[PDB]
RNA sequence: CGGGGAAUCAGGGUUCGAUUCCGGAGAGGGAGCCUGAGAAACGGCUACCACAUCCAAGGAAGGCAGCAGGCGCGCAAAUUACCCACUCCCGACCCGGGGAGGUAGUGACGAAAAAUAACAAUACAGGACUCUUUCGAGGCCCUGUAAUUGGAAUGAGUCCACUUUAAAUCCUUUAACGAGGAUCCAUUGGAGGGCAAGUCUGGUGCCAGCAGCCGCGGUAAUUCCAGCUCCAAUAGCGUAUAUU
């Protein structure tokens, strides 16, 4: 149990730690690199 | 020759030693034999004694199988942040 | 129930053969196509002549690759595919080489990772692996 | 056709078991008091008091005036008493049953060198049998297992031509004294 | 090939039996004979079939499923030794012959016994007992560990002599030399659970690999690979297959 336990803590801590969001990021990348959009330039506005 | 690991992938590491239990690759320019063949390693000792380093056989005769020769440089972190440092030398 | 008179011999034995016919480990040792499917022939060891290396991939969970063999025995011409045991040992099975294969351990049934590869090399060139992996003994050629 | 004979016969039977504390703990236990080799004599021992209880375990089932009963089991209460084990008031083939391994193993002519005095160590007892010391009536046993029986138990000697016997001291003696 | 029988097994049973004893069958395949009390005989004959030896090319000769030996087949199995002294058999026979048989050789098929160290004093380490608040100190206390010290006792070996024997060999019996562990040195598997014995140290880093099964490896690897320590059996111990 000890081992096995320690084990199962070992996952609920690496399944803590794997988890603008970075989807839409790599969204913004995609459409970037498929040629629809040429470059990001800024933000204008923040709602 | 050159020395490299006997894997199954394209690229082979270059073995700057003989390995004394890991099987080798020798790469050479050579008259081109047809496999199988057994195939001798000796050096001059001292006063002309051919001395017996290794042994095997012939592997498939190409140029294509390339071999390539590594160099890692280190470097002590002598900062540390999460998920950052910065690294001298 | 069960017939249970005192004269009820021939349908007790009768009974008993027929259903045995359904028990499988009994039915696999005597029908008789599971001698003659065996490619070991009923054999401890067969002995046999590489024909190429293998790569077999591991089962879902394991991930690696595990160093097999295409062999060919001699007693029938079978093609066989045989695991080579330890770390580092496929370099001294050479191509075209006699080896000394057996069973993996389970009597036809895979075993472990190596998915339906049931054998395992014993010898190469009539000197065991075990010596070799040891660096006790020398492979002739 | 030779004229030889291959009857022969296992003289142990390794415990179902392997691995089990008790077990391994008993077995330990022995070989620490009756200075033995291995597990094998402790098993070897096991097997023959086995052999026997069966025996008893046959005799028993049959009936009281049964003449295979009576002489198959006098003559085994006349053996076991002969060895050493039973005793004259307790010949009755019920008491065959509440027999132990070590009522087998004090009889070894191992642990009567050891209790009779003749050494001072279990392990000085075996190193003295092996080396041709110690003799009974007038063979020199060099068999530590061997069973002493109780008539044969009375005399047990020095070996005369040992050291410790009669005369004529060893190698040892003999290289020291002629170094001056 | 059948049986006597073998292994296992509470009771019931299951599996095996080519194999030294008994009965049967066959001498490459079929067939037919001679002689004799006894043979459809093959270390007798005649044919055909299939192999196969010597030729001067006209012809001649075969039969190791007897003992040794070879090829071949194979995962798989020994000496082209010695002798009729034992056991018995054959003959015209107190005499001759016997690969029947015996005897040595190869033999870790399997089986029985059984070494690889014993004692004493010291030197530490613990454990209890007594005296001491404790720290500590003692014992004619215990338990361990010591390439520590002392002596004695031995066998493996080399070798004589005898015995053994048909002549030998072996075992047994004597003289001679022969033992301090830093060798006259014990292995084979294992240390995640099942399943006994490490969450010890270093290397490789879901690679290589391990692992019968469940599973481990993705960086503090309890599972890989080494070292150390330890466990199991022990001159034996792993694996594969068949069967219980």
């Amino acid at each position: 149990h000890a081992y096995s336990e320690e084990r199962r803590s070992a996952r609920l801590h690496e399944k803590k730690e794997h988890s603008v969001d970075p989807k839409t990021r790599l969204l913004m990348y995609k459409m970037v690199n498929s040629g629809m959009l040429e470059t990001i330039t800024g933000c204008i506005s923040t709602g | 020759p050159l020395f490299s690991q006997h894997t199954a992938a394209d690229k082979h590491k270059l073995q700057r030693f003989l390995t004394a239990d890991m099987a080798l690759v020798a790469t050479v320019y050579a008259p081109i034999t047809f496999p199988p063949a057994s195939v001798l390693l000796f050096k001059q000792k001292s006063n002309g004694m051919h001395s017996l380093i290794a042994t095997g056989h012939l592997m498939s005769v190409d140029p294509d199988r390339m071999v390539i020769k590594r160099v890692v440089l280190s470097g002590h972190p002598f900062k540390i942040f999460t998920k950052m440092a910065v690294v001298r030398y | 129930g069960k017939c249970r008179g005192l004269r009820t011999a021939r349908k007790l034995r009768s009974h008993r053969r027929d259903q045995k016919w359904h028990d499988k480990q009994y039915k696999k040792a005597h029908l008789g196509t599971a001698l003659k499917a065996n490619p070991f022939g009923g054999a401890s060891h067969a002995k046999g002549i590489v024909l190429e290396k293998v790569g077999v991939e591991a089962k879902q969970p394991n991930s690696a690759i595990r160093k097999c063999v295409r062999v060919q025995l001699i007693k029938n011409g079978k093609k066989i595919t045989a695991f080579v045991p330890n770390d580092g040992c496929l370099n001294f099975i050479e191509e075209n080489d006699e080896v000394l294969v057996a069973g993996f351990g389970r009597k036809g049934h895979a075993v472990g990772d190596i998915p339906g590869v049931r054998f395992k090399v014993v010898k190469v060139a009539n000197v065991s692996l075990l010596a070799l992996y040891k660096g006790k003994k020398e492979r002739p050629r | 056709p030779v004229a030889r004979s291959w009857v022969c016969r296992k003289t142990y039977v390794t415990p179902r078991r392997p691995f089990e504390k008790s077990r391994l703990d008993q077995e330990l236990k022995l070989i620490g008091e009756y200075g033995l080799r291995n597990k094998r004599e402790v098993w070897r021992v096991k097997f023959t008091l086995a052999k026997i209880r069966k025996a008893a375990r046959e005799l028993l089932t049959l009936d009281e005036k049964d003449p295979r009963r009576l002489f198959e089991g006098n003559a085994l209460l006349r053996r076991l008493v002969r060895i050493g084990v039973l005793d004259e008031g307790k010949m009755k083939l019920d008491y065959i049953l509440g027999l132990k391994i070590e009522d087998f193993l004090e009889r070894r002519l191992q642990t009567q060198v050891f209790k009779l005095g003749l050494a001072k160590s279990i392990h000085h007892a075996r190193v003295l049998i092996r080396q041709r010391h110690i003799r009974v009536r007038k063979q020199v046993v060099n068999i530590p297992s061997f069973i002493v029986r109780l008539d044969s138990q009375k005399h047990i000697d020095f070996s005369l031509r040992s050291p410790y016997g009669g005369g004529r001291p060893g190698r040892v003696k003999r290289k020291n004294a002629k170094k001056g």
